[PDB]
RNA sequence: UUUUUUUU
RNA sequence: UUUUU
RNA sequence: UUUU
RNA sequence: UUUUUU
RNA sequence: UUUUUUUUUUU
């Protein structure tokens, strides 16, 4: 397997972003469908 | 094999056998060695490319300070070099305009105003950013968003015990047509440290 | 995505630091 | 469960065999075959004592 | 030994200790914040006064407070006391003698 | 074809291997942990106090003797101890709260769940000293780093054999302290390469 | 094994373990015919020596100086406060990766270098 | 059992 | 820059 | 400077 | 602000 | 990433 190169700030940081970052995602996506059944389902 | 070495004078006939030349800096030659040479256009035409290329290519005859004329490309939209015009040249070439062993640099060059319409590239056409990009990359707050499972799990375990903001505890979240409220040390967090970092 | 920007918070709402409480050797 | 009780706690499939323990009973009926047939070279050598 | 033979003793007893504190404590934060409860529905008066969040967490706290006992092999100087006072008594004999 | 029932064969050597397609298998090994932590608690309070008690009667060694601990495992045992009380006593900070490196914080979870599956040790299972035995040590064990060559070739004759030469040690340079003094520190090199010693 | 019986030897003259000193046992002596045996048998003699007798005690150099100039310094709970720190774990963040081999070499490993072996820092001198 | 899992 | 919620 |  | 928990 | 060490293959 290949080794790291990365400096070690920006791959701690990569972790901190995703805590608020994954959340929206998740939302985002439901937000579209359950709207639509709402108004055409 | 060892079939070449044969004869005392060995030191003197292998050695002068040259494999090949040198393929690679063939065409950039004229430059002396030297990264960038500045020169001056005597000559502006446009040039149709070879088949099955098709279309035409902007070129110019940019006259070397070291006393020589070589065909040079302006890539860019746009045209701006004239007669009797100083610019910058470097190295590259071009495939659909024959000859073409050149390329031209924008903004460092003399009388070359920058691109008109870019903003991929920045460096490549000398680009500065621009102070309305600048502050379009500060704004970042998109995060009330909340859906159904948001507002069922509210009002099971958080609904009975929950600070407000202004002055108040108990609220109302049940209410179909009311909003829940956000985090007061979580949400924007990021954008509020910074904002009240600059005022002072 | 049908909620935008409504209710925000710059700085009237400020954030309060993170207290020390990890002593080093 | 309405007392508050930790019975939601539940071991790994590989907890088990990341901290063995060499004190379980079959492992010794084994060995004790296994040490008769690594010693039948001396044990059916008809020789002298130096040998 | 007979810690763990009592859990089930131990834990259901302390389920009643914090609902009487819970439920005062929860009285006086209510009347200070709000205004007045008497206009309230009373589905939500039981709610409000004992909340699920409370009620676990002081209970879970206050199931430990039993706990702690035989503080004798305590790890910042509680082991080294017997054997201080153990050994000593076998010094001051034999200086004697 | 050959008769030759030991457990230091060729084959026999690194037992319990992957041979074939199973090297590509996953499969679970035990964890390590190191000594002197794997012992029970009380028993490093007991110790310690020994130590700081009557170096002399309890010496580093004797002390290790009853207990099955190493001349190095037990010189540890009293250094960690020493430090955690000193916070305590003087109400500096507690161990909980003590900052650290992130290879200690992994290293307490695994203490902690060692015990709560099998349980604390009440006497460490470890020899003082060490045996020549053949194991499998790393690659630069069945390596010869003096004559750097793998596979032996002798002649074969009944009669006595000329012997190998024999290497000699590397001569390299060291340090010495004559005199320490608070305000300079004065060395010696030493040349052992140098004829006259003088 | 030597080194059982050498410290073994001096328990039984000074009576450690006995609560009634009866001093009975006032010499002890070891006959060894084996001359490697008997430097073998000095060696220990030496060790026992140590850590026993208070003429014979040795202390490193870096630690005698320290403990000869002791002072009592008083630490008020104000005095603490740059010492606690925010972050709880800490580790490497930044790869000690070498970026240029030769440009690094002839910048801060020639210059520190005076020496043509490698010699590590000796021993502390024992007093 | 420590403001532990938990993250400017 | 500020700092035991 | 979470040692100027 | 919640959930879990030798 | 070592309390009393300026020593430590710390990991």
């Amino acid at each position: 397997r290949l080794q790291s190169r990365r400096h070690p700030f920006w791959i701690d940081m990569g972790y901190k972003k995703r805590i608020v970052r994954i959340p929206y995602l998740y939302r985002r996506r439901v937000a579209k469908e359950e709207a639509q059944e709402r108004e055409f389902g | 094999s060892t079939r070449s070495i044969s004869g005392r004078l060995f030191y003197k006939r292998r050695p002068l056998q040259v494999p090949k030349l040198k393929p690679p800096n063939i065409r950039s030659k004229w430059l002396e060695g030297a990264p960038q040479k500045k020169g001056i256009c005597v000559k502006v035409r446009v040039q149709t490319p070879r088949k099955p290329n098709s279309g035409l290519r902007k070129v110019a005859r940019v006259r070397l300070s070291t006393g020589r004329t070589v065909l040079v490309y302006i890539p860019g939209i746009g045209h701006n070099l004239n007669v009797h015009s100083v610019v910058l040249v470097r190295g590259g070439r071009c495939k659909d305009v024959p000859g073409c062993n050149y390329k031209a640099v924008r903004g460092v060059a003399d009388l070359l105003p920058v691109k008109n319409r870019e903003r991929k590239r920045s460096k490549y056409g000398v680009k500065l950013s621009s102070e309305k990009k600048e502050w379009r990359l500060q704004r970042w707050n998109n995060k009330h968003l909340t859906i159904e499972k948001d507002r069922e799990l509210f009002n099971q375990f958080r609904w009975m015990t929950w600070r407000n903001e202004e002055g108040e505890m108990r609220t109302s979240p049940l209410a179909d047509d009311e909003e829940v409220p956000r985090h007061t040390q979580l949400f924007n967090r990021w954008y509020r440290l910074k904002m009240q970092r600059e005022g002072k | 995505l049908v909620l935008g920007s409504n209710a925000k918070s710059l700085v009237d709402i400020p954030v309060r630091p993170k207290p020390r409480r990890f002593f080093d050797l | 469960s309405a007392l508050p009780d930790g019975s939601t706690r539940r071991w790994e499939n590989d907890a088990f065999k990341a901290w063995p323990l060499y004190g379980l009973p079959h492992h010794v009926k084994l060995y004790a075959v296994n040490e008769a047939r690594y010693l039948v070279p001396a044990a059916r050598c008809t020789a002298g004592p130096e040998i | 030994a007979q810690w763990e033979a009592k859990r089930g003793e131990i834990l259901q007893y302390a389920a009643v200790v914090a609902a009487r504190e819970v439920r005062e404590k929860r009285k006086k934060e209510i009347e200070e914040a709000g205004m007045d409860l008497a206009s309230v529905q009373p589905e939500h008066r039981e709610q409000m006064l004992l909340p699920r969040s409370l009620y676990r967490k002081q209970t879970r706290r206050l199931f430990f407070e039993w706990r702690r006992s035989y503080l004798a092999p305590w790890r910042p100087g509680g082991l080294q006391k017997l054997m201080k006072a153990v050994v000593t008594m076998r010094m001051l004999q034999r200086e004697t003698r | 074809q050959n008769r030759f029932p030991v457990l230091n064969t060729a084959e026999n050597f690194r037992y319990w291997k992957d041979r074939g397609l199973d090297r590509l298998l996953p499969r679970v090994f035990p964890l390590k942990l190191p000594a002197h932590r794997r012992v029970d608690p009380l028993l490093r309070e007991y110790i310690f106090f020994l130590h700081s008690m009557d170096p002399a009667r309890f010496s580093i060694r004797k002390l290790g003797e009853r207990y099955g601990l190493k001349e190095r495992t037990v010189e540890l045992i009293c250094r960690e101890f020493s430090v955690a009380e000193f916070l305590r006593r003087t109400e500096l900070a507690t161990p909980y709260t003590r900052r650290v490196s992130r290879e200690k914080a992994v290293l307490r979870m695994k203490e902690a769940l060692f015990s709560l599956k099998l349980g604390y040790d009440q006497l460490g299972d470890e020899d003082l000293d060490e045996q020549e035995e053949h194991e499998f040590r790393g690659f630069r064990s069945t390596q010869d780093w003096i004559q750097r060559q793998n596979i032996e070739v002798e002649m074969m004759s009944a009669f006595p054999l000329p012997a190998k030469r024999n290497p000699l040690p590397k001569r390299v340079d060291v340090d010495v302290t004559v005199h320490n003094t608070p305000k300079l520190k004065v060395m010696n090199w030493i040349d052992p390469n140098d004829k006259v010693v003088f | 094994a030597a080194e059982i019986l050498v410290e073994s030897a001096v328990e039984q003259l000074l009576q450690v373990d006995a609560v009634d000193p009866n001093y009975t046992l006032r010499k002890i002596t070891f006959v060894d015919r084996d001359a490697t045996n008997a430097a073998l048998l000095a060696e220990a003699a030496q060790a026992a020596k140590r850590a026993w007798l208070p003429e014979h005690q040795v202390v490193p150099a870096p630690v005698y100086w320290s403990q000869k100039q002791r002072r009592l310094l008083d630490v008020t709970d104000g005095m603490l406060m740059f010492c606690r720190k925010h972050t709880r774990l800490s580790f490497k963040k930044h790869h000690g990766v070498i970026r240029r081999q030769k440009t690094h070499y002839f910048s801060n490993v020639r210059p520190f270098l005076w020496r043509s072996s490698r010699v590590l820092e000796p021993p502390p001198l024992l007093l």
